[PDB]
């Protein structure tokens, strides 16, 4: 499964902290640097979120994963299989704001 | 581990498709017995 | 009853130092405990589904778990001799509790499905479910039985407000007076004694309302016939056998109860177990943890074993 997201720097804790079992181990989110405070998604006021990326295995391992993603509030943004065409998405996005 | 559960997966479709094959051979052999009735069907009425 | 005292110790990284020496020469044993226990593995190693639906579902084990601890608690107390039943006497998978999570024997196709751990959550989610029509049994014959013990026998002994008819006399009614002459055969004495009669006969209805309720003592309620009070007697002694069978053959009822409640709960546990070391190691399964009773101090020590794989 793709569990593709993110996780806010600032909530690294908590959410390693939350569904330490569904990791199982074998999932590794590559969390974003996140140095300057990413632009939430509602909030122009921005917050120091970074964008991490993990593996879902399990459905209901991959909902609980999605529902924190979502509550977690970070700036996410779905991650295409092809990394060109994510960064195509990403500088139309820059170019459209 | 996460290798594991895709081979599990994937032989979990091979044995639907093992399954389906199973099912058309029993399909098969029932449609040869019609086959046969009907042979007999009209080799009664010739 | 006892809550899950079961440490998730995958098979790798048992719950003492090494993983053989959960089972014997343990750290924790060190301690005394008596933490050994065995998984008996599925025939087919499960599916993440599998980790997914234990994770869904382990609330729903919790609920179940604390719903027959609930129904076992209140079957002991309110029949009052189901308590009677021991951890070897309970004998979950045919073993004291002790030995009960030493023996994986109830872990093959006759409760669990012994397929991969997707069926065998379905399976234990069906032994709950079955579990929970002996709590719906046996609510029902309590509360049968309330019913048949509260509706006889709670009356009065006679010559009282409630089932006088059994100390009646047998011209002359239920009365006895408790704290005449006329041209009626007043000359007389009711043997209505547990109380006390008075001079009365019914040529005269004066003379009757005067010795019963006119002044002075009342007359006390009675059944209207003593064959009432007979029918009283024999539903007291039918009310007395529904009691005693809900509190001797439901109560036993009840302890066979438990006892299957605490093994389906075991084996509960074993599952949430094996998922949690298909977690924490190898998705096929392979479990080397141990399950015991130990004091906090006991579980400190096990913890201090345990540290290197800890959730």
């Amino acid at each position: 499964g793709f569990i593709a997201g993110l996780v806010p720097r600032e909530k690294s804790m908590s959410f390693e902290r939350m569904l330490f079992r569904a990791t199982r181990g074998n999932v590794f989110l590559r969390q974003a640097v996140v140095d300057e405070p990413v632009v939430d998604p509602v909030s122009g006021e921005k917050m120091e979120k970074n964008v991490f990326v993990v593996f879902y295995s399990g459905e209901r391992a991959k909902n609980k994963i999605l529902k924190i993603c979502d509550a977690f509030g970070a700036n996410r943004y779905p991650f295409n299989e092809e990394f060109d065409k994510q960064a195509q998405a990403i500088s139309e996005v820059s170019g459209r704001l | 581990m996460v290798r594991f559960i895709r081979q599990e997966a994937e032989e979990k479709a091979n044995e639907i498709s093992v399954s389906a094959e199973e099912e058309f051979n029993i399909e098969k052999l029932q449609l040869v017995e019609a086959e046969k009735k009907k042979i007999r069907q009209e080799y009664e009425r010739k | 009853a006892s809550r899950y005292w079961v440490v998730s110790l995958p098979v790798q990284n048992s719950a003492a130092s090494v993983w053989n020496r959960l089972q014997e020469q343990i750290s924790k044993h060190s301690f005394d405990t008596p933490l050994y226990r065995f998984n008996i593995p599925n025939l087919r190693v499960g599916t993440l589904d599998s980790l997914l639906a234990l994770s869904d579902d382990l609330v729903k084990s919790n609920s179940f778990v604390e719903s027959v601890s609930h129904k076992i608690r209140r079957q002991i107390e309110e029949l009052e001799r189901v308590s009677g039943i021991e951890s070897s006497s309970l004998s979950v998978d045919g073993v004291p509790v002790d030995t009960y999570l030493t023996r994986f024997v109830w872990d093959e196709a006759k409760y669990p499905t012994m397929s991969p751990l997707r069926e065998i959550v379905d399976g234990i989610h069906t032994l709950v479910a079955k579990i929970e029509d002996d709590l719906k049994v046996r609510v029902a014959e309590y509360n049968n039985v309330r019913s048949q013990l509260n509706a006889i026998n709670r009356k009065q002994s006679g010559s009282l407000a409630v089932r006088d008819l059994s100390n009646l006399v047998k011209l002359v009614t239920l009365l006895a007076v408790v704290p005449t002459s006329y041209v009626v055969p007043r000359s007389s004495k009711l043997l209505y004694e547990d109380l006390y009669t008075v001079t009365l006969f019914g040529r005269v209805a004066d003379n009757f309302r005067i010795a019963a309720r006119e002044k002075g003592f009342q007359i006390r309620d009675f059944e209207y016939s003593s064959e009432a009070q007979e029918s009283r007697n024999q539903e007291l002694e039918k009310l007395v056998h529904d009691q005693e069978s809900l509190r001797s053959s439901l109560l036993q009822w009840c302890y066979t109860s438990y006892g299957e409640v605490f093994s389906s709960w075991m084996h509960f546990c074993a599952v949430r177990v094996f998922a949690e070391s298909i977690l924490r190691y190898g998705l096929p399964p392979s479990f080397l943890a141990c399950v015991l009773a130990p004091s906090v101090k006991g579980e400190k020590k096990v913890r201090s074993i345990l540290e290197e794989l800890c959730g």
